[PDB]
DNA sequence: GTTTTTCCATAGGCTCCGCCCTCCT
RNA sequence: AGGAGGGCGGAGCCUAUGGAAAAAC
């Protein structure tokens, strides 16, 4: 038999005001951003951003509009905005480039766009060149219609204002707690070749918020941009709060086995050793080279009045280097709790690391609970994914990359603009 | 406080030593039942020991390996009757042609599929991972087939029909189509009885014969415990 | 005379991509 | 592409262990 812990209860999302909010319940958290807003209000040039579509005259895009400017102003208290509104005659490609640089030139902060239905080369061909641009946010008209107007709103607001600079919530969690960077890995496999992406999330005021975003990397190109990654993370960690010092630095692998020696392993302890040679990092520094999972065949069943499912932030200590990791929960709401499929947890697997055995339970329930804590980082909406941000985001960028390159759109290169390592044009 | 279920399903005896043939490595190995390669050395074990053979005991690292190579090889012939052998080798596949009732049943062929897996832990505790799958088969030519393609090949209501008995078989919905309260629990009760019928156990505790002893598989899910620290 | 790559092999474990649906405050 | 989850189909990746060969030095 095995054992398992939770997370330690009390969590709460950081509101504008610098109240909170309980977690889970979606309901409290929008009532919560109607009272105080956001926790990061976005500061908007123009203060007004466009709806481009082609369905004119359409009561839908106009309820969508409404929606759109009444929870802008008033849940998401970004005030004094403006919604143009501009109508490309054809969903070709060329029409709608025309009716956003029409859109731009008059000067917006965002653009959202409806397209009418679903087409992956017209999307990604004309979202490379939106990033490389402007914020934006799609819609399909098809979902849009059979999708109630409130939940498909809210949900492309937090996306949207995520995107336009903002931070929805952060974590009401202990700043000393936890490591104090991770790179976490993220990969899509295109006609067998894997094309790799890493987020660099590291502390900053205290909190742990994703930070910057690399280009995507061939997988024999990979470990000396890993290399590069870990000393330019240490570097602008230091960079950015300095009165502290590097104590735990955790890299969280997805899509990829990570080498217990001779790789992935030997590639940061020698990044490691350099960095303490110039002092950069502790001497006491500690590190892990992590492996995330959800193909396993794995299933948890938990309280029979919880759905059968575990509570959230249940570890499961399957041996003492994999551990399974609970991460959904079924959500209260009016009535009680929601019908739901059995969900498969999160395997957390520990490939490599410096840890010492007496300060083993510590390191690795702290490297838990930071999984747990970053899984609610998630902003494409009010129900996070289940992946943590260090891995959820690098596989959305490396996706989108790979998409727009297969597609022929416009080249995405992160490395040249700062904005796309420092914003979450990916969400 | 509470008691969380893993779908291992725990095997509380093996022998504690079994007969192990340690032979060099060589290119014209054929990768069978009853033998294993760990490097250089190919250890034989049950009825492929040549009696040059070695006590190894749970203690030593060799022994989890080649016993969780002779867990895959021992039940891989108590399969019963009506489910087949699919494929053996770091995982046992067991198939079994779904018989209940459903809808286009004469054009599609659902069947289950039970992957096998051994889990070790704390160095001495093993147990059996089983995983369920549902393989799809257009019936006519047998072979796999996907929702889009049973849509292109029979129409959007014999998708629609074996797409929800497909969910339906899972336990994760309701034959109808719908969520409900209790598809976890039905998922590992489904899991248990089709564990057991595949292993021809019309018991919880099941026992197999093996060169070096006896193996009792408990066909229960495993219980996890809060610990508190 | 002397370490890196670069291919093999078996044993094991995922792991990406599509599309099919039920749900959301 | 508002997301979240599950399922299915299709390719394969990847680790570990060994082996050799080759070019170094
Ligand atoms: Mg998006």
């Amino acid at each position: 038999m095995m054992e398992y812990k939770i997370v330690e209860n009390g969590l709460t999302y950081r509101i504008g005001n610098g109240a909170s909010v309980p977690i889970s319940n979606t309901g409290e958290l929008i009532k919560g951003l109607r009272n105080y807003g956001p926790y990061e209000v976005p500061s908007l040039k123009y203060n007004q951003i466009a709806l481009i579509h082609n369905n004119q005259f359409s009561s839908l895009i106009n309820q969508l509009k409404s929606q759109i400017s009444s929870k802008i102003d008033e849940v998401w208290h970004i005030h004094n905005i403006n919604i143009s509104e501009f109508i490309y005659d054809s969903p070709h490609f060329d029409s709608i480039k025309s009716q956003v640089d029409n859109a731009i030139d008059t000067g917006v902060d965002g653009i959202m766009l409806v397209l009418p239905e679903y087409n992956t080369p017209l999307y990604y061909k004309l979202k490379s060149y939106l990033i490389n641009s402007i914020p934006s946010q799609f819609m399909r008209y098809d979902i849009l219609s059979n999708r109630n107007l409130t939940f498909y709103v809210d949900n492309l607001l937090v996306q949207f204002v995520s995107k336009l600079g903002g931070k929805p919530w952060i974590l009401n969690v202990d700043p000393e707690k936890g490591s104090d960077i991770i790179i976490g890995t993220g990969a899509t496999r295109i006609d067998n070749v894997n094309l790799f992406c890493f987020a660099m999330v590291f502390k900053k005021d205290g909190t742990m918020l994703w930070n910057e975003i690399s280009p995507i990397v061939t997988s024999s190109e990979y470990l000396t941009y890993l290399k590069s990654t870990i000393k330019k993370v240490v570097y602008g960690f230091k960079k950015s709060n300095p009165d502290w010092d590097v104590e735990k630095l955790t890299l969280h692998v997805s899509g990829k086995r990570p080498k217990m020696k001779d790789g992935e392993t030997k590639i940061l302890k020698e990044t490691v050793e350099e960095l303490k040679k110039q002092e950069m990092v502790s001497r006491d520094v500690k590190y892990a080279i992590l492996h995330l999972n959800e193909t396993h065949p794995f299933w948890v069943m938990g309280d029979p009045n919880n759905r059968f499912h575990p509570y959230e932030g249940t570890k499961v200590k399957l041996s003492s280097k994999r551990y399974l990791l609970t991460l959904l929960q079924p959500y209260l709401k009016r009535n009680g709790l929601e019908m739901v499929t059995p969900i498969k947890p999160l395997s957390v697997e520990i490939v490599s690391d410096n840890w010492t055995s007496e300060e083993y339970y510590h390191n690795v329930h702290e490297i838990l609970d930071e999984i747990y804590y970053l899984s609610k980082m998630n902003w494409r909406g009010f129900r996070s994914r289940n992946l943590p941000v260090t891995v959820n985001y690098p596989k959305l960028v490396a996706g989108i990359i790979a998409n727009v390159n297969r597609y022929g759109g416009y080249p995405i290169n992160p490395e040249g603009n700062r904005s796309l390592q420092t914003n979450p044009w990916f969400l | 406080s509470g008691i969380l279920y893993i779908n291992i399903y725990p095997i509380v005896n093996y022998p504690e030593t079994i007969k192990v043939s340690a032979i060099p490595y060589y290119e014209e190995f054929l990768p069978g039942k009853w033998k294993k390669r760990i490097g250089d050395l190919i250890y034989l074990y049950g009825y492929g020991i040549e009696n040059e053979f070695d006590e190894i005991d749970n203690s030593n690292a060799l022994f989890g390996k080649i016993f969780r190579k002779y867990l895959l090889d021992i039940l891989s012939e108590n399969i019963a009757t009506p489910w087949q052998l699919k494929e053996l080798g770091s995982t046992l596949r067991l198939v079994k042609e779904i018989t209940e009732n459903y809808e286009f049943s004469n054009i599609i062929k659902l069947q289950y599929e039970l992957i096998i897996n051994v889990h070790h832990w704390q160095n001495t505790n093993f147990g059996i991972i089983v995983d369920l799958k549902i393989n799809i088969l257009d019936r006519e030519n047998n072979q796999r087939i996907s929702y889009t393609k049973i849509k292109d090949k029979y129409g959007e209501s014999v998708k629609k029909k074996i797409w929800v008995s497909v969910q339906a078989f899972h336990r994760h919905l309701t034959p109808e189509g719908k969520k409900y309260a209790t598809a976890m629990r039905d998922k590992f009760n489904l899991l248990t009885g089709l564990l057991k019928e595949a292993f021809g156990s019309s018991e919880d505790e099941k026992t197999f014969s093996t060169p070096d002893g006896e193996i009792k598989i408990v066909f229960k899910p495993l219980e996890i415990v809060e610990v508190s620290n």
